[PDB]
This record gives structure tokens, C-alpha cells and sequence, in this order.
RNA sequence: AAAUAGUACCUGAAAUCGUUAAGAUGGAACGGAUUAAGAGAGAAAACAAGUAAAGAGGGGAAAUUCUCUUCUUUAUUAAAAGAAACAUCAGUGAUUAAUUUAAUUUCAAUAAAGCAAUCCCCUGAAAUUGUUUUCACUUUCUCCCCGCACUAAUGUGGGGAAAACUGGCUUUAUUUCUUCAAUUAUUUUUUUUGCUGAGGAAUUUUAAAAUUAUUUGAAUUUUUCUUCUUAUAAUUUAAGUUGUUUCUAUACAGUACUUUCUUAACCCACUCGUCUUGAAAC
RNA sequence: CUUGGAUAAGGUGCCUAAAUAUUCGCUCAUGAGAUCCCAUAAAAGGUGUUGGUUCAUAUGAACUAGCCCUGAAAAUGGAUGGCGCUAAAGCGGAUUACCGAUACCAAGCCAUAAAAAGAAAGAAAAAAUUUUUUUUUAGAAUCUUUUUAUGAGUAGAAAAUCGUGGGG
RNA sequence: UUUUUGUUACUGCUAAUGUAAAAGAGAAAUUAUAUAUGUACCUGGUACAUAAAUAAUCCUAUCAC
């Protein structure tokens, strides 16, 4: 929390645990960008969570539905709303905290070339026993009218191909630098080599 | 009289000896026997094992018998009840 | 002061006078809290209000 | 002088009483009634030849060598001006971090402790306070913003305490420079300053 | 490559409070690498500086500082309670402070 | 809050303003004690006006001293300031509001010769 | 004399409106606590007595002698105060590392020598406490037979043997190879640190107590803190804070210090008066 | 009226100061559950799952009680306080640390109540060189020093104090 | 659409500043969780290799003139 910006990919994280750890960071003052929000997980059966969204859909201002609850249904706006409900967003400071969060579906440019972090205290693999039921956020949001699940998958395929080529070139570079390093160790005075060996560098 | 600071009667040596005219002697004697015993590491503490051999053998049989008897009584009560329950 | 310590620790012939000579002691709260002043010491729960025979020393060393 | 209560042996040094106050119902008197005071008892890592790091002044970051304990608590250091740029200087021991490395542990240098200690005797505590007349001379110059600076630097150079202290500084540097330069890595260590880098946490470090 | 650091970084949280009451005499600080109660005790005497900027000149300069002290810990996670000479304004609650290392031991 | 300069301590500096005097202009700011059922200031609700009490009183040793660290005495002519020649270190003088300039010049000139300070020796110049 | 005293004519408040300037402004506005950022004012504590040479005045005493003071320059000189840092002491807390002597069925290890094999310190099952007698109670990385690779197992299922490596007990001298725990009772110390400093004793801040260095004698615990004010001096641990440097500053109101307004933040805040068991009240 | 320390009731996933603490069990709900007052649920059922008792040669039964489920239908759109939570952030225990009052403890100050005393009086310091210069040199009885404990208030009662037109 | 110095007689003015966050604010495979990734060959399979308290780590920084 002493950095200009943290990039998280939300693939495989539970919605509530992740949203509770983002909100405290934002309140302490830290820009956060969250990507791949369509891969978020929730901890019930898919039917059960669809029932909950159906209940959320049927509450509206009786006299004029233009007001009242707005039923956002993109998978990233849902994380945005769940985070908003863990903040005091009706004060000036708590409204400043909310504006420091950026959410995306997929992985657009500025961030496909950055470093992504995870939060093990919220990973599904570590928190949920293996005979329990769970669902995927993209499937649920497509069931209630989102319509872009296929396109982001098609885009992610190409992104992963480009990343694979990058990784190949990088591994070649590290090997070619390691050989140079191991050759240059014999050209140094023995005292520097001994002190480097003692501390394992 | 005007009131002054109330001094800590335990950790302030002058007032502690003011209230108790015997504390100096007691503290000095305690310090003396403290220094004696710590100076006797690896010179004494060697026979204290000998007195262990002296009196723990004396008390061991009595203690062993007492606890043996308590345990046997508890067991006899168990068997006496189990026989009755049939 | 040692004379009245003696007369208090053992019920000496002068106990009524020595005890009545002192102001009532005013003490701090304990340093690690109570358990539950609602319930008794001898109850199978956390509680405080019974007669705790020799464990009073530990408590009143934490509020002295 | 000393007093000994419960086996502690606190040391006593004389102290003067200065401030005056009002009496209750006739003329005034001095407040303090004490005549001695307890000394300071510096911490058990300040020795004569150890290296240290200045933390506060114009020379923050720079390394130096302890030289003397100055009878008023604080202490004098040189990081030899010939090697470092740090002159004879008086510092509070509470603004220093002291390492575990000693000059007089190198066998190349350990033979010169006595000639170092003979020079350090003349280092004095009164020689560091500038007299009133020098203050008056410098402060008259405020009545072009570049001539005043060197004019101030020139009034300082003619204070006999400054000249006396500079002589000892030169003698120490001349004695101790040639042997230090023989240890290449150590001289480089003395010529550089200390900084904090991330991935070192300051409550697991040792230095 | 210049301007050495010689301090650890910190962030000023709010006041010492409960739910619904404030008590602005003390303030809460977070230190960068410290996240246990026992490691926070290491810093319990150091001086704290809060540096900020203004828009007018005040004594020839546009920077001023408020000085404080590290007094105690705040429980199980490495937060500390600090006391300043004046009260910190509430418009500072995510800003930066310097936990110095002057009173060296 | 508390203000302290030397040995003089003031426990509070803000005034006590009358309840509801910010909302109605027929109500003047001078303090009046609230009487009447359902007041919320008489009953000490949190978040409203405070009441004055004897607790805020000042130290008896420093109760009427000015920042000058002296007491104030108001004079109307040259002869009224005769007693100040014996206690010229504990008192300072102030000139009354309805004395003419000619009288003020004389008063100031005598106060200087007595080594007593004048608080307002710049009026009507 | 004065017309912002022009006849609706002394003074000329509040409600209400105009002009200019400076701010604020997502379905009320004001307010309490606490600070910050701006703007306007300010020297009576928020530095310098005095000395020396003039220049201009104003008094007192014995129209000539001495003496006292206020202003203006010029050049010389101290003192005092507030704040910060460091240190010393005292009062009240946090934090870490130990310790004397006892009690209360504790243990564990290193040499050698031995005792018993379903056997041992124990535990179990049968034949009011004490006693006696039977049968069970170990697995090994060994062997044999059957299944012949059968197992989750770099092995395994069923049935038989042996051994005392392992486990238990006994003699002895060991305890820095290693152990000497835990809980109470009773004593003595230590690392790093937060907050506070009321008072000012013309004769109780004294007496006493403690300390240190010379002494006059006796003990015992036999000693560089061993006791008993059985003689003089000093000191504080007694008898509620003292010191050293720096800054403000070689200033005369400056962007610094004091103060009053304005506008933000964080926490909090229903409309008064009245009758009523009960009022923010539809 | 304040400064500092440590608590009670209750809490420690975010809103919100302090445990995504440790150590044992139970529970899956196509209308789960979430602790005084307190903001509803029954008779009768279950071949859900977990413990226990009693009978019959390694199966068959009969009972018992914990969580879960059926029984369970109303009118604007809505409420374990909200988000949410299933290696719990749920239910029944245990072991520690921590956060938290105008209540508790140590210190200062204001007022109220009581108390110990007082109606005979004399030189202290600093700055300058063994003479000058500053500050003080007290004695008002409903008064002056010093000490301890205490402080909620409608109807109602009393004392002290502040201001206005006239008179001596 | 380079750089240097600055934003310390009057009519509203006619020269003109801000910051919710600099002090190394360093860090681009993918996938699974009763397992993974890379290479080679067949048409997912076979063989070999490599990680497995993996940020509890790598990189970067003082040598002036
Ligand atoms: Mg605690
Ligand atoms: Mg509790
Ligand atoms: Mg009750
Ligand atoms: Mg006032
Ligand atoms: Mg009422
Ligand atoms: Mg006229
Ligand atoms: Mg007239
Ligand atoms: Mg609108
Ligand atoms: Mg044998
Ligand atoms: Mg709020
Ligand atoms: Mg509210
Ligand atoms: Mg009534
Ligand atoms: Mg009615
Ligand atoms: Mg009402
Ligand atoms: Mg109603
Ligand atoms: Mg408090
Ligand atoms: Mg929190
Ligand atoms: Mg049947
Ligand atoms: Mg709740
Ligand atoms: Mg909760
Ligand atoms: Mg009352
Ligand atoms: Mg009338």
C-alpha cells in the first residue's frame, strides 16, 4: 500500500472476500485497478444465485421506476456496486475513496503489459471445501441479459498467444545473460568473488 | 503544614529505612547469602544431588504407598458397582 | 507500620482499632479485566462474585 | 565524588545555581539548592576508534571516526578531512549510529593508537564555543548577497580557537591518512555515505 | 543518486476513536514493513515529522512541518499511537509522514 | 481549548451565546439561562450549546492581570493618579473616555515621570 | 461655522431594498467540538538598563553656583524573557531479561556390571481394607509354511518360531555430550520508553533518615552494600526540578509572533413555549 | 473545568476503534442461520445426517435427541441495521491478545462544607567596582495563610451579585 | 512551433500558481488445486526434463573534478 498503483486480476476470487479487501485499501488511500472481472466466483449453486438476482430485479420505485434501484448487470459493474456498499459513500472522503477504483472486463491495453497480483486470503482454492457448490459470474450475468461473454473469450485467446511469444523471447534473454554472468566471475579479484560466494550471489 | 510530594515508600531507600528501622539489616543479609550461593556454582550444587539421594529415598516409599492405596480404592469401587449392575 | 502489619495479618489483640484507623482502600481496575461480574466464581462459566479463597492475591496484585 | 545507594555508585559532579525567584513576603532568593548532580553514563558501544554515521546536520549520511569523550557528555569526531571532507567536529551521541567496526583492529593501523591519543588530549570543550566579539563582528555585516557570505567566511578564519583546532585536525590527518589508503575497500567505504534502500527493514538490520 | 533517505515511510490514518466519538489528542499511523505488535515496539521513541506545502511564502519558503512523537502501539497488527504538538488537521488522512531515526540507541 | 502564555492559564476563550440566537433576530446573543420543559440545552443533550458553570473559574493568583501582567486602573485627572507612586510595578493606567486632549497630554506627561505605563497613550492625536 | 442642517429641514436604530468587492453552491439552511488555509488589524510582557559628545526644553535648592529630569541624533555596552534539543532527579505507567531460599510422588543423559521373556515400571481380566495366587499385556529392518506378487505401502493377508537390538528394572559416579521442568510461598535485579514539575518555609525544607571519609567500642552473617547515629565534618536517596547550549536577534512590526473574522474537512446535532404518565409529533 | 493511565456493558470481515486469532465438534437449506427486553409459530411427520440405549447369528429390529427439512397464504418495492458470508463472517464449547465511558486511579485548577492557626515586626537576592544600581521588605476578623472531603435536578425555597428613572 | 528572468498615477482589473498525496513510489507467460509447465515425436497420446514455505526473490544505486 506504498505504491502508485496495484493491478489485480480477479480470476478465481470470491466476490465478498475480494470486495472487503479492496475497500479498506481504498479507504487508506491507494489506486486499485481490477481486470478479468468476468471470472469472479460466488459460493452457491448457479440456480440459487439466479434466484437472488431475480429478487433484486423486482424491487423498484412504484410511482416512477426511472428513479430507484438501477439494475446494473455487467460483471465488472457488479463488483463496483458490491464494493460501494462497504464504504461510507455519502461523505466527501468516502466518495473520494470510491473514485480511486477502476474495473474492467477482459484485459485492455494499458494493463496487458503490467504486473498482476493476487490475494491468497480470498482465493476459492484455499477457502471453499471441494464438495460445495459454486458458480461463475460471467455465466450468471449472461443469464440475466449481458450478451458479451463470447466476445471477451475470443479476445483473451489472442492476448494469450501474444503473451506466449513474449515469454519465449524473455526466457532466451535470461539464458543468454546467465552465461555471460558465469563467464565474468573468473575475471574478478578473488576477494570480491569470495565475498559474493559467501552471501550466495 | 503545606503538603509535598508523597514519596514512593518501597523503592525510595531513604524513606523505606525511615519507616522501617530494620530493613537495612534484612536486605544486607539477603544480599550476602545471595552472593555466596551464586559464587558456589560448580563448587557446591554438586552435593545437593547427594542430599537428594539422602532424603528422597526416605520419603519415596511413603508417598508411593499413599497413592497406590488411593488408586486401589477407586478401582475396588468400580468393580463393586459393575458386579451389582448385573 | 510493621506493628499494624503484624496486627492485621494475624488477628492480634489490637485489630478493631488498627482496622478502624485506616481509610478505605481505593483501587485501580485490574490490568487484564474481569471475566463476567454477572456470574459466580464457582459457576462452570466465567464469573467473579463468589468467595475465591487464595486466588484473591493474584487479583489484587493486578489492581494495586 | 559518588554516592552508593542499593549498590549503584552514581557519580557526582559540581553544578551551578543561576535562576532567581520571588520570596513569599520579603525580598527574593535563588531557586536551586543543590550543589552536585549525577553524570551521564554513555551507552556501551561508544569507544575511541569506532566509525559512525551523522544523521542530522549538513553532513547527514557521512561517516566519521570517534576521537574523544568530551567531559560534557557529547563527543568529538573526525572523518579525516584529508580523506572525507569532515573536519574536527563536536556531535551529540544521540545523533549517531555506531557500527561494530574499529580502526585500531586493523593490524596495519593498530600500532598508531598512542600517537593518536597524544594528539587528542589537546582537544577541548571550551574551544568550540565562539566568543561574543566574533558574533558581533559577523552580525554587523547585514547593514550584495554574495560579498557578505565570503566576508562571514573570512571573519571565522581569524578566530584563534579555530586556528588551534585546525592545527590538530591537520596533525591527525597527516598521521592517519597514508595507512588508510592501503586498504582500498575500506577507504572507499569511508568516502561514501549511507542510505536506506527498500528491502531492508531497520528492525532486523545490524549496523 | 542524491538526497539520501534516513527514515521509514508512514501514512497517517484518522484519530484515536470509537464508533461515534473522536478524541483528537492522539493519531494513528501505519509503518510500511511493520505488521505485528512486537515489531511496532521497536520504534517507540522516535520523532515524527509531517511535511506539507503551501501556496504563499511564509518565512521565505513554502514548506512547513509539524513535529510529533511515537508513544505506544495499537494492538496486534503494527499500528501506533502518536502525539503531535498541535492537532493534525483532518484533511491529511492519507498523506505521508517521516518516522525519523534521530534519538538513536 | 486551554490557552496558556506564561503562568497565566485561561480555561476557555470562546463566548457563551444564547440558544437560538443564530436563527431568530429578535433574540440577542447575551446569555440567558434556559427554563422550560423539553429544551435540549437545559437537559444537556450532546451536540448543542453549552452552559456556563463555576468550574471554568480562574486561578486566584492571576485573576485580573492583563497580558501586561499588571492590574488596570482608570483615571480622570492628574490628581487621581497620586496613589500609583508606591506600587508602580503592579499597576498600569488607562485614561477615561471623556477627557479632553489638553488634559490627556498632562496625564501622559506625569505618568512618564512616575515610571508607570499607559495602555492607550495614542488617542486623540 | 456647518447644506450628508434645503422647509417632509436636530439626532437618525431595526425589519426591508440597491452598488462594488471577496467566497461558497449534486433533493433545505444555520449550529457544537477541533484544527487548517486565507484576509484585516495589532506592540500595553512579546530584547538592551547604563555610559559618552552634543543640541532643544522644564523644575528644585544655597542674580551666580550646584543639582534633577524629558525629548533628537551620533557610537559603545551589558542584563533579562519565551520556545526547542539534550541530560539529572522525583511522582505515575508501558515494555524484556533474569534471580536467593523452601515446599509440592517431576524428569532426562554419559561410562561399566547385571535381572526377568507375554516379561518388565505400569495397565487390564478372573479367584470394608491389607495380603496371596492364576491369565493376558513388546514388536524387529530375523526365520519357516500356505496365497505366489496376491499390498494403499521401496511390500502384503492367515498360521507358527526365535531375540532382548528396542522397552522396563537393579547396583555406582557421574551432570558444560545432555537434563536440572511446572505451580505456589518467600527475596533481589535489569533493556528500551510515554505524561507530569503544585510550592518558594523572618526561624520545623528543622529534628531524624540515608550517603561518603576519618573515628570510640561490641557482635555475627566472616564480609570492597555485615550489623548496632555508642564522636566530628560534608552531601542527598531526606526537605514537591534543576543545569548547559541554540534560536527569537544585534528586532521596533515583515510573509514571523498575538488576536478577530471567513471558508473547508473528521465526529456529532429533530421546533421552541405549554397542558400532560408520555411531545420532533398527523 | 482538564492532562495521562487502565477498565465495565459489549465487541474485533468492511461500514467502524480492535483477530479474515488459535483449538474441538455440528450444519447445505429450488424461501439456511445469526444471542435479554424484542419485535410470532404448533400438533403431526422424514429411508437427510450425527451420537446414544435395548433386544435378536452380522445382518434384522425397536426406541431416544442435536442440526437440517415438510407442515408455513395478503395486499406501494425492502430489509439478521446494510454489503455480504458456506476451509463461515452460522450454531454449542475452550484458550489468549486486543478495542472501548461524563464510571475507577495519580496530578493541577474553581466553588461549597468542615478543620489547624493568627490581634507584640525582622533584611533577602542579583548586576556592576570593597562603593553604586534594580525587586521586595506583608498584617484589611463576613480578614489573612495552610489542610481534607465533596459537586445530577422539574415544582419549590434561600443567599450573593449585575443593570434602570429619581433623592440626600 | 528552443531558451533567460520570474508568479516573495489610480476605473473591478489590465504581469502571472496549483496538488487527497515523489524521496529506487523498480518488476507483462499460462494453468491446476487428490497436481502443473517446457521440449521432442505420433493423431489428445507417449518419452524426457523443470517448479513445489515458489516476492522468505530478482534488478537497480555512491568510484567526484
Ligand atoms: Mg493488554
Ligand atoms: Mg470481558
Ligand atoms: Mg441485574
Ligand atoms: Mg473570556
Ligand atoms: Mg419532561
Ligand atoms: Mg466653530
Ligand atoms: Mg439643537
Ligand atoms: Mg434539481
Ligand atoms: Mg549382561
Ligand atoms: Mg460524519
Ligand atoms: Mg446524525
Ligand atoms: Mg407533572
Ligand atoms: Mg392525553
Ligand atoms: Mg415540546
Ligand atoms: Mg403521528
Ligand atoms: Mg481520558
Ligand atoms: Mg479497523
Ligand atoms: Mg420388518
Ligand atoms: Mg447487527
Ligand atoms: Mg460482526
Ligand atoms: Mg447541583
Ligand atoms: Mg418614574
Amino acid at each position: 500500500m506504498y505504491k502508485k498503483e496495484y493491478v489485480i486480476d480477479c480470476k478465481g476470487h470470491l466476490l465478498g472476500r475480494l470486495a472487503s479487501l479492496i475497500a479498506k485499501e481504498l479507504l487508506n488511500g491507494q489506486r486499485i485497478v481490477a481486470v478479468r472481472c468476468e471470472d469472479i466466483n460466488i459460493s452457491g449453486s448457479l440456480y440459487r444465485n439466479k434466484l437472488k438476482y431475480q429478487e433484486f430485479l423486482r424491487l423498484r420505485t412504484n410511482t416512477n421506476p426511472k428513479k430507484g434501484p438501477l439494475h446494473l448487470r455487467e460483471p465488472s459493474k457488479i463488483l463496483w456496486r458490491c464494493v460501494r456498499g462497504m464504504l461510507p459513500h455519502k461523505t466527501y472522503k468516502g466518495q473520494l475513496a470510491l473514485k480511486k477504483l477502476k474495473v474492467c472486463v477482459g484485459m485492455p491495453y494499458p494493463y496487458d503489459k503490467k504486473k498482476k497480483y493476487v490475494l491468497p486470503s480470498a482465493l476459492r482454492a484455499f477457502r471453499l471445501k471441494k464438495h460445495r457448490r459454486y458458480c461463475r459470474l460471467g455465466t450468471l450475468s449472461s443469464r440475466v441479459g449481458w450478451n458479451y461473454d463470447t466476445l471477451v473469450k475470443k479476445n483473451e485467446v489472442l492476448r494469450k498467444q501474444v503473451s506466449k511469444a513474449y515469454y519465449k523471447k524473455k526466457v532466451n534473454n535470461l539464458n543468454e545473460k546467465k552465461e555471460i554472468k558465469t563467464e565474468a566471475l573468473n575475471l574478478i579479484n578473488p576477494e570480491q568473488r569470495q565475498v559474493l560466494e559467501n552471501f550466495g550471489y | 503544614k503545606k503538603r509535598l510530594q508523597n514519596k514512593n515508600s518501597l523503592t525510595n531507600f531513604a524513606v523505606r529505612c525511615r519507616l522501617n528501622p530494620a530493613y537495612k539489616l534484612l536486605r544486607s543479609l539477603a544480599v550476602l547469602r545471595m552472593r555466596k550461593s551464586i559464587l558456589e556454582k560448580s563448587k557446591n550444587k554438586k552435593e545437593k544431588r547427594v542430599q537428594k539421594q539422602i532424603q528422597k529415598k526416605e520419603l519415596q516409599k511413603i508417598n508411593h504407598d499413599y497413592y497406590k492405596g488411593v488408586a486401589k480404592a477407586v478401582k475396588k469401587k468400580k468393580k463393586r458397582e459393575e458386579k451389582k449392575a448385573k | 507500620i510493621e506493628d499494624m502489619v503484624y496486627q492485621l495479618y494475624t488477628c492480634g489483640p489490637v485489630f478493631k482499632k488498627v482496622n478502624n484507623f485506616l481509610w478505605a482502600f481505593k483501587l485501580k481496575p485490574p490490568r487484564k479485566g474481569f471475566k463476567a461480574k454477572r456470574h459466580a466464581f464457582n459457576e462452570p462459566r466465567p464469573g467473579d462474585w463468589g468467595n475465591r479463597e487464595a486466588h484473591i492475591n493474584e487479583l489484587i496484585n493486578r489492581m494495586i | 565524588k559518588h554516592y552508593n545507594v542499593k549498590g549503584k555508585k552514581k557519580v557526582l559532579v559540581p553544578v551551578n545555581a543561576k535562576k532567581t525567584i520571588n520570596k513569599k513576603y520579603f525580598g527574593r532568593k535563588v531557586a536551586s539548592k543543590k550543589k552536585y548532580v549525577v553524570q551521564r553514563k554513555l551507552r556501551k558501544s561508544i569507544e575511541v576508534g569506532k566509525v559512525a554515521i551523522i544523521l542530522t546536520g549538513k553532513h547527514m549520511g557521512k561517516r566519521c571516526i570517534i576521537t574523544k569523550i568530551l567531559n560534557s557528555g557529547l563527543l568529538a569526531v573526525v572523518g579525516p578531512y584529508e580523506i572525507n571532507g569532515v573536519p574536527l567536529k563536536r556531535v551529540d551521541s544521540r545523533y549517531l549510529v555506531v557500527t561494530s567496526t574499529n580502526i585500531f583492529n586493523f593490524e596495519n593501523i593498530a600500532k598508531l593508537k598512542d600517537d593518536f591519543l597524544n594528539y587528542a588530549q589537546d582537544i577541548d570543550d571550551d574551544s568550540f564555543i565562539k566568543t561574543l566579539e566574533i558574533k558581533k563582528k559577523q552580525k554587523k555585516l547585514l547593514k550584495f548577497m554574495n560579498n557578505v557570505i565570503d566576508k562571514i567566511k573570512e571573519i571565522r578564519k581569524e578566530d584563534p580557537k579555530v586556528q588551534k583546532l585546525e592545527g590538530i585536525q591537520k596533525d591527525i590527518g597527516s598521521l592517519l591518512k597514508p595507512e588508510i589508503l592501503k586498504n582500498k575497500v575500506f577507504a572507499h567505504y569511508l568516502k561514501s555515505k549511507f542510505t536506506l534502500r527498500n528491502d531492508m527493514v531497520l528492525h532486523k538490520m545490524k549496523f | 543518486l542524491q538526497a539520501v533517505r534516513l527514515y521509514e515511510k508512514g501514512v497517517i490514518l484518522g484519530y484515536k476513536r470509537s464508533q461515534r466519538n473522536q478524541d483528537p489528542n492522539f493519531t494513528l499511523i501505519s509503518i510500511k514493513n511493520v505488521n505485528t505488535k512486537k515489531h511496532a515496539q521497536f520504534y517507540v521513541g522516535k520523532r515524527v515529522a509531517y511535511v506539507y506545502r503551501t501556496t504563499k511564502h511564509h518565512d521565505g519558503v513554502k514548506i512547513k512541518c509539524i513535529w510529533g512523537k511515537v508513544c505506544r502501539t495499537h494492538g496486534n497488527s503494527g499500528v501506533i499511537r502518536a502525539k503531535f504538538k498541535t492537532h493534525i488537521p483532518p484533511k491529511a488522512f492519507g498523506d505521508r509522514v517521516r518516522i525519523l531515526m534521530y534519538p538513536s540507541n | 481549548a486551554v490557552k496558556k502564555v506564561g503562568k497565566i492559564i485561561k480555561k476557555r476563550t470562546k463566548k457563551f451565546t444564547r440558544f437560538q440566537s443564530n436563527r431568530f433576530m429578535r433574540v440577542k446573543p447575551a446569555w440567558r439561562k434556559p427554563r422550560g420543559i423539553d429544551c435540549r440545552v437545559r437537559r444537556r443533550y450532546k451536540g448543542t450549546n453549552l452552559m456556563p458553570s463555576i468550574g471554568y473559574g480562574s486561578n486566584k493568583k492571576t485573576k485580573f492581570l492583563l497580558p501586561n501582567n499588571k492590574y488596570k486602573y482608570v483615571v480622570k485627572n492628574v490628581k487621581e493618579m497620586e496613589p500609583l507612586i508606591m506600587n508602580h510595578t503592579k499597576y498600569c493606567v488607562q485614561i477615561a473616555h471623556n477627557v479632553s486632549s489638553k488634559k490627556r497630554k498632562q496625564i501622559i506627561e506625569r505618568a512618564k515621570q512616575m515610571n508607570v505605563s499607559v495602555i492607550n497613550a495614542k488617542a486623540r492625536l
